């Protein structure tokens, strides 16, 4: 599990509503979050599987 | 007549704000996936054209992957009288700003629930503290109106003040305008992107901004940043007439 799996969910400054997934270390689960559309971090996945296969 | 709704809009003195009167913002568009989930706003500026933000079209350049919903009040339970039109063409603004044009696969029918908005003067600057309206089905953040068209009456904040360290600190460009209450609590949010920032000017509503970004939603001293439309009018005209 790469380092960025430990980074927090960054929606970003933009103000699109892209539902996405981030890995949650303290819960050891892939949870849903809104991505704003610009900037942010690698802890950002489009499927629940992509999060799990990468950071879980 | 564009910019003139046949249902008189509420004035409300989207996080915070109020649920709008149905069809009082007839130019409001819900941009969607083929699945049909709302992820962005849009603005009917003419029967075949919708103005939005470029970040909404990030993933795919396929125009057929985009769907335009017109005359809605509910984000999910669409009214029976609603218009669902596919996008024919996308036009990203060349200097890579957060503004884009969607050409509709078929022109929208202008009714009393679907009316377009008016374009501002080229290089026009909305004066500081001008009260404009923000509409959209974005996040509400624990505030009422989730799933319904929400509106907010926000004052324009001039960029010299908006770029003060206390606020956005040099983040805001010439081709952007700031808007909102500095005390926070009322603002556009994720899901409102591409949405209209309209200003009542002559005797009708005029599109002056496009919901772009902000440092968080509805936070104190953190006004929303909007694409300054008046800077792209000339570009918009030439796209509509040549395409």
């Amino acid at each position: 599990r790469p380092d960025f799996c430990e980074l927090p969910a960054d929606t970003g400054p933009c103000r699109v509503r892209f539902p996405s997934f981030y890995y949650n270390p303290d819960e050891k689960k892939c949870l849903e979050f809104i991505y704003g559309g610009c900037e942010g971090n690698a802890n950002n996945f489009i499927t629940k599987e992509e999060c799990e296969s990468t950071c879980a | 007549d564009c910019g003139k709704p046949q249902v008189e809009p509420k004035k409300c003195p989207v996080v915070g704000g109020c649920v709008a009167h149905p069809h009082s913002w007839p130019w409001q568009v819900s941009l969607r996936t083929r699945f049909g989930m709302h992820f962005c706003g849009g603005t009917l500026i003419s029967p075949e054209w919708v103005l939005t933000a470029a970040h909404c079209l990030e993933k795919s350049p396929r125009p057929s992957s985009y769907k335009v919903i017109l005359g809605a009040h509910q984000e999910v339970n669409l009214e029976p009288h609603v218009q669902e039109i596919e996008v024919s063409r996308l036009f990203l603004e060349p200097t890579r700003k957060d503004i884009a044009l969607l050409k509709l696969s078929s022109p929208a029918v202008i009714t009393d629930k679907v009316i377009p908005a008016c374009l501002p003067s080229p290089n026009y600057v909305v004066a500081d503290r001008t009260e404009c309206f923000i509409t959209g089905w974005g996040e509400t953040q624990g505030t009422f109106g989730a799933g319904l068209l929400k509106e907010a009456q926000l004052p324009v904040i001039e960029n010299k003040v908006c770029n003060r360290y206390e606020f956005l600190n040099g983040r805001v460009q010439s081709t952007e305008l700031c808007a909102g209450h500095l005390a926070g609590g009322t603002d556009s949010c994720q899901g409102d992107s591409g949405g209209p920032l309209v200003c009542f000017e002559k005797d009708k509503y005029i599109l002056q901004g496009v919901t772009s970004w902000g440092l968080g939603c509805a936070r104190p001293n953190k006004p929303g940043v909007y694409v300054r439309v008046s800077r792209f009018v000339t570009w918009i005209e030439g796209v509509m007439r040549n395409n």
